[PDB]
């Protein structure tokens, strides 16, 4: 029973002052760091201080705690996390058992604890919040609240699920804070309970706190320092699961959330779940121990390395610059020009302009470049309504978009975002038209996805400015921004299409030029996966199972009707003459013959209307009743475990093929690239980290995986042979 | 070694779950009410030789918590040596009652147990005591747990029956029930419930809808997250196919019921004659996702066991749970239509959980001395995707 | 007919009710961590062979409720035909589902049954499923329902067992489950309660007093009832109110698994038995005293294997309370070195539903470690009902 993680060194993280009054003020400020982490020094800092406030008990009246970073308290130790092997666990709950028994000796010292937060108080440093008997947040930008543990595998382990449980019920806890690690603004947390109260600026948050301690102390003499679930007669928000209220539709809460994950393995929700009815069936000492023990299960687990290698290493790693190259400077944008106004230039528009920048939206016709902007006010549209944003930031916005025709507009543009249609010498018109009427230190991009950029290059004469910018449908809500680099790309151009990147709020990632470039190339083998087991005699409901199971956001045939099978029979008669020139010509995929049956049949997509589903009103209505008598659908059954492996192992060794050609550069582009581009499930952490985190009957790690690989190879054809990088 | 026969079985009427005849009725008092009347058929009969009382219950909380079996030892006067136990098998807990206390015969150290079961659904209804699995989310999450009633329209779906084909399964039902009941068949093993002045308060299965037509039935509606989790395992299943009603689904009611089960020697020492004997019991199960499959594999095991095959059989009972349960039953063991629950079943007269498999047992005794037939086939779908099946024989 | 053997028998340590060890364990989970100890010494066996399996609970509501039994084959992935059937028939319960086993055995229609119990009395409390009795009053006024205190203080008062003759076989059942845990004994069959990560939660029966002194005991303070009592035994005066929490039954969470099989489904799962169920009984006596029924199960299980009481090497009685266990070695003569001869739920706890499988298996053990022949088990039952059962060492 110690404050302290052993029984049997760092530095100081808190700093110590108690007033005239006898109110402590704890100022948590870690001398190795920007921000508050829930690290080693950490521990034993609050510790020692917790020891203090009992050891100076008679001379103490209230205790505040407070930050002197910029940040109140954001994170945990990751790098600490991720290498908690199995037999670590008995550390691992030891550990959050300490930080949990500070914690609880806070909570009930006998008098008021406030938290003064000044900023972003995520995950641990909302629990630390959470602690106190009240929570007085200052409102300023960049401020957020939440228990984002989920987001990494994790779950609130400091007391974030039993508190929160505690303060709003099972139900309530788990959807709005618990299940999605959602981010609060300070606004909204006081609106849901998170936080009590606000103040306008950071300096009046700790003569704040200090005061509503003085008037607690008077207003309130025998309920001061007392949680709601510490006094008698507590009854807990929605009931306990015994109450009959609850208990109704209490066994119904893991058959919704199998729904909303899709029968994916994502276990992290399911432990949250599971530790906050657990927890609610016993008292809160109970309860935490169990949080406990759901903790030490994620972490040591392998789910909870592979997300946070990929949504913490390595998109921190992409986000620092990562893929940037090195000694160039920052160059700002003052007026982008879109060529076309399709369903991706008009989504690069609105992206563009939300962000602040002057959008020049060209097109063949002035209908047609004004029916663009419409995509940006529909969406503006639907946000006024749900009231995200202002009538005054919304008439701003649209404000910063002007459709055109005349190539005379594109006048002062400094980069130039080309979203035409797929073909090289059509994209060579269309940049010689505006190429020397943009200034002449603009980017000129290409939004290709196959076609590559060193060709495209050619059809202008500053081809060191020229690079692909490789955006994702719809524009408005895909994360990723793919930047290719041709061969006479510089990298002062490079540097400037990752600025603007992060500006618009995506994620860039580096790739040179190759057919195929990355996400399209790797994407491919995902959806001739399908395909090619529709004409095996795959049942279709079977492989839109399997890919749902999988954990995409799309299952495969569905998105096939919405990739166009007529464009996905044109990178196949493509990549057809690359591979005749160097030898032994190029093995068709046995997707090819289901593509053409299709187009035969006058089933090429969503677009056409009608492919593998049948679309009637613009909504999809259930799959091609005759689809099951073209490829005599139900004659093959493997496994659903064969189907969700072929269609993960297909991307996963296609991924290690393009890092192996340099493709790629690193493996977070990598895991990211396939995460935010083409939907990779999170709980692999990428296609990269889907090899080293591999598990299943085999074993785990990159030997497991070459083992079942070999043993696709074996059954289903030798293209999930393992590559001689994974051998060794 | 010894054999075990059945020598009396009785049941309640079935009192429907809202505005229900039975709803005032505590269920102790239901199950002394018809140990009452085995008393007035047989009052010479030793009760001190009674050995055992098995009651099956699915709901034990409340009004049928705390071995409700010895209870109805105490309250009804019976001997204190007499026993009482509680089991939940859930569905089939009737028929498991009556399976046991022929088991605890055979092996020759009980002489005469009385089984049965009670379920007064309208004072306890189904889920009031809970569930491991349902409160436990890190287990239930992986058991994919789904309503029965979603489990029927799957096999509706699977095995491809249409809203009218389950639908004219329930109209055969109805009509086999009503007439049963104006055939007198019905006559001695319906116990009417009394008050303690001795007034009526039922003496028929309220459930009963005798005026049913087939174009009622189609005007009726079919009964979240538990449609995609079904998919989830059946995954070659585009789409649920929704075809049970309120029409064609087991009725909700109050019931109890009671079989006297003894060895050879038991009947003779109390001048009893032997009505049936218990020639074979199984236990078995299929998938529990799906969760009503598991008659098949019961009936399979409880026939390779007695040695015996569907032609051998002259009557199958199989409860009246969902509409496509039977019709999947029958399709799979190719039962003549002219031998499946021929008396009517739940549908139409109510499923009082942990009593049904008690009553469609003692249905069958008399429907075998009826018919003077030979041989008839009990089985029951379960919860947890579990099977019952036994078989009796006439004597 | 066909003979009912004893394959495995195991428990898990069972902990007490205030600041307890297994309070944050799920009864769900001390089922399924028995059944992966089983998997763990026979990994060979085929689980498809086991055609049901029977458990015991008193209180089967919530944790405990919706055919726990059922849901402990699902949670373990046992094969789904394996069945799962709750009974209840109190403190019996365990020995019950025990003596199903051996009889579904007999009747030739099951093979290999899992029996045992379970029971989490810190998470469902004795009395939660309400009861049939306690909500009729206008039928509970005639059984004149007392509580099981009073009908052990009435036994003392009526046999003349004073408030040290109590205490005195309370400190022996301390001072014997001590010696049992320190000699080994229960090494093999205590299986240690282990979480989800593998980190010790409860490896020892947590509610023993080692340190009882006769003197201590006699600090402890006893527990319209009485009158009700009096009413039946019109020639009582008065009640000698001698049990304390110190001579009763402690309220533990625990359960225990036995394995029942045929011999021919032994050999050919490559199975060696080690005991045999030569019978079993189930008798009563009288409702408002409720414990006195024990004496006639255990005459009766005697008759029918055709023994008497010099026949039998270890009798094994739950300790509920000591009245009940002094009048049952009064009434049939038993010798002090054969009764509980290594503590009772005094010392180590009362899981009602899971006490029969327990007290079994303990006499399991103890037959091979002394190279004795028979043991009798019983338990006394609510509602005055008595289970006794005869096991020989194979």
């Amino acid at each position: 029973s110690s404050h302290h993680h052993h029984h049997h060194m760092p530095d100081n993280t808190i700093q110590w002052d108690k007033d005239a009054d006898g109110i402590v003020t704890l100022t948590m400020d870690d001398p190795s760091g920007s921000t508050n982490v829930m690290n080693e020094a950490y521990i034993e800092s609050m510790g020692k201080a917790v020891d203090r406030l009992v050891a100076e008990k008679d001379s103490i009246t209230g205790v505040v705690v407070a930050s002197a970073k910029k940040t109140f308290f954001a994170g945990g130790d990751v790098k600490t996390m991720i290498q908690a092997r199995p037999e670590d666990a008995g550390d691992v709950f030891n550990t959050v058992e300490t930080i949990k028994r500070q914690l609880r000796t806070l909570e009930t010292l006998g008098k008021p604890v406030v938290a003064a937060i000044n900023g972003a108080a995520l995950g641990g440093g909302l629990e630390i919040a959470l602690a106190c008997h009240h929570r007085i947040a200052a409102d300023v930008k960049g401020s957020q609240l939440g228990l984002p543990e989920v987001t990494l595998g994790l779950l609130p382990g400091g007391g974030g699920v039993t508190r929160t449980v505690r303060m709003f019920g099972i139900q309530n806890a788990f959807v709005s804070v618990l299940a999605q690690g959602t981010r609060f603004k300070p606004a909204k947390a006081k609106e849901i309970g998170l936080v009590d109260e606000l103040v306008a600026t950071v300096e009046e948050l700790v003569p704040a706190a200090k005061a509503w301690i003085k008037e607690e102390l008077k207003a309130n003499p025998d309920g001061a320092g007392v949680q709601p679930w510490d006094k008698k007669g507590y009854k807990m928000p929605g009931g306990t699961p015994s109450s009959p209220g609850l208990a109704a539709i209490l066994p119904s809460f893991p058959s919704n959330l199998r729904k909303q994950l899709k029968g994916a393995p994502m276990p992290a929700p399911r432990a949250i779940l599971a530790a906050a009815v657990e927890g609610a069936q016993v008292d809160f000492d109970t309860a935490s121990r169990i949080e406990s023990r759901y903790f030490a299960s994620l972490v040591t687990g392998q789910v909870a390395k592979n997300m946070m290698q990929a949504f913490f290493f390595d998109l921190q790693a992409i986000n620092a610059g990562g893929s940037r190259p090195e000694g160039i400077g920052k160059t700002p944008i003052k007026r982008i020009g879109v060529l076309g106004a399709g369903m991706m230039g008009a989504g690069i528009a609105y992206v563009s302009a939300k962000a602040g920048y002057e959008v020049v939206l060209k097109d063949v016709s002035l209908e047609a470049a004004a029916k663009g902007k419409g995509y940006s006010e529909k969406l503006e549209a639907k946000a006024l309504e749900r009231g995200r944003t202002t009538q005054e930031r919304s008439d701003a916005l649209l404000a910063r978009i002007t459709p055109t025709a005349d190539a005379a507009d594109f006048k002062g543009v400094d980069f130039v975002i080309e979203a035409v249609f797929e073909n090289q010498e059509l994209k060579h018109k269309v940049f010689g038209e505006i190429e020397d009427i943009v200034e002449p230190n603009a980017i000129l991009g290409s939004n290709t996805s196959t076609l590559p950029i060193t060709g495209l290059a050619t059809g202008v004469k500053r081809q060191e400015d020229f690079i692909g910018i490789h955006f994702f449908s719809p524009v408005d809500k895909m994360p990723l921004v793919e930047i290719i680099k041709g061969e006479k790309t510089s990298d002062e151009a490079l540097a400037r299409v990752f600025d603007y990147t992060l500006a618009i709020g995506k994620t860039p990632i580096v790739v040179n030029d190759s057919r195929g470039f990355f996400t399209s190339r790797v994407i491919g083998t995902f959806v001739n996966e399908a395909l090619a087991m529709l004409g095996e005699g795959v049942e279709p409901a079977s492989i839109e199972q399997a890919g749902s199971q999988a954990g995409y956001p799309a299952p495969p045939l569905q998105l096939s009707d919405e990739l166009n099978l007529e464009l996905m029979h044109k990178i196949a008669v493509a990549t057809r003459k690359g591979v005749e020139d160097a030898g032994g010509t190029y093995q068709p995929h046995p997707a090819e013959a289901v593509v053409e049956k299709m187009i035969e049949l006058g089933r090429s997509g969503r677009l056409k209307g009608a492919g593998f589903y049948e679309y009637a009103d613009g909504k999809r209505s259930g799959l091609w009743p005759g689809l099951r008598e073209t490829f005599k659908s139900g004659s093959s059954q493997p496994p659903l475990q064969d189907m969700i492996d072929r269609m993960l192992f297909a991307e996963a060794l296609e991924t290690q093929k393009c890092l192996d050609e340099g493709v790629l550069t690193s493996t977070a582009d990598a895991n990211i690239g396939s995460i935010m581009g083409i939907g990779f499930p999170p709980w692999t952490g990428g296609s990269a980290q889907f090899i080293v985190g591999y598990s299943g009957p085999a074993g785990t790690g990159k030997a497991a995986f070459v083992a079942r690989a070999r043993e696709l190879a074996a059954a289903y054809g030798d293209r999930f042979l393992p590559p001689e990088s994974l051998l060794s | 070694s010894e054999e075990a026969f059945i020598y009396e079985a009785i049941r309640t009427p079935r009192g429907k779950q809202k505005n229900g005849s039975l709803h005032e009725v505590k269920p102790l008092s239901l199950v002394v009410g018809l140990i009452d009347e085995l008393r007035k058929r047989h009052p010479d009969l030793d009760e001190n030789l009674i050995s055992d009382v098995i009651l099956g219950c699915v709901s034990p909380v409340g009004d049928q918590g705390g071995d409700i079996a010895r209870a109805a030892v105490l309250a009804s006067g019976m001997p204190v040596t007499s026993g009482g136990v509680q089991l939940n098998r859930f569905c089939a807990s009737g028929l498991e009652a009556v399976n046991t206390a022929a088991q605890k015969v055979r092996s020759g150290w009980d002489d005469l147990v009385l089984a049965g079961g009670v379920e007064s659904m309208s004072r306890v209804p189904m889920g009031s005591d809970g569930g491991a699995m349902g409160l436990d989310p890190a287990t239930n999450y992986d058991v994919m747990f789904v309503p029965q009633s979603i489990g029927a329209d799957l096999i509706a779906t699977i095995e491809g029956f249409s809203r009218e084909d389950v639908d004219a399964y329930a109209l055969r039902s109805q009509q086999k029930a009503a007439e049963a009941w104006s055939g007198g068949y019905f006559a001695k093993s319906v116990v009417p419930v009394r008050d303690q002045n001795g007034l009526l308060i039922l003496d028929h299965d309220e459930h009963m809808r005798p005026d049913t037509t087939k174009e009622g039935l189609a005007k009726l509606k079919p009964a979240g997250g538990f449609d995609d989790v079904a998919l989830q395992k059946y995954h070659w299943v585009e789409k649920i196919n929704h075809v049970h009603t309120g029409g064609n689904s087991s009725g909700i009611v109050d019931g109890a019921a009671l079989v006297m089960i003894g060895s050879a020697a038991a009947g003779k020492l109390q001048g009893l004659t032997p009505r049936a004997r218990i020639v074979a019991t199984a236990t078995s199960g299929a998938d529990p996702v799906i969760m009503l499959t598991g008659p098949t594999p019961a009936t399979r095991k409880v026939l390779d066991r007695a040695g015996l095959t569907v032609d051998d059989i002259d009557l199958f009972e199989l409860n009246e749970a969902f509409a496509s349960v039977v019709l999947k039953f029958q399709k799979d063991l190719n039962i003549p239509d002219e031998k499946l629950n021929v008396n009517g079943g739940a549908i139409a007269m109510g499923h009082p959980l942990g009593a049904t498999g008690a009553m469609i047992l003692g249905t069958m005794v008399d429907e075998l001395e009826r018919r003077n037939a030979r041989r008839a086939l009990i089985t029951l779908c379960i919860g947890g995707g579990m099977g019952v099946a036994t078989i009796i024989e006439r004597v």
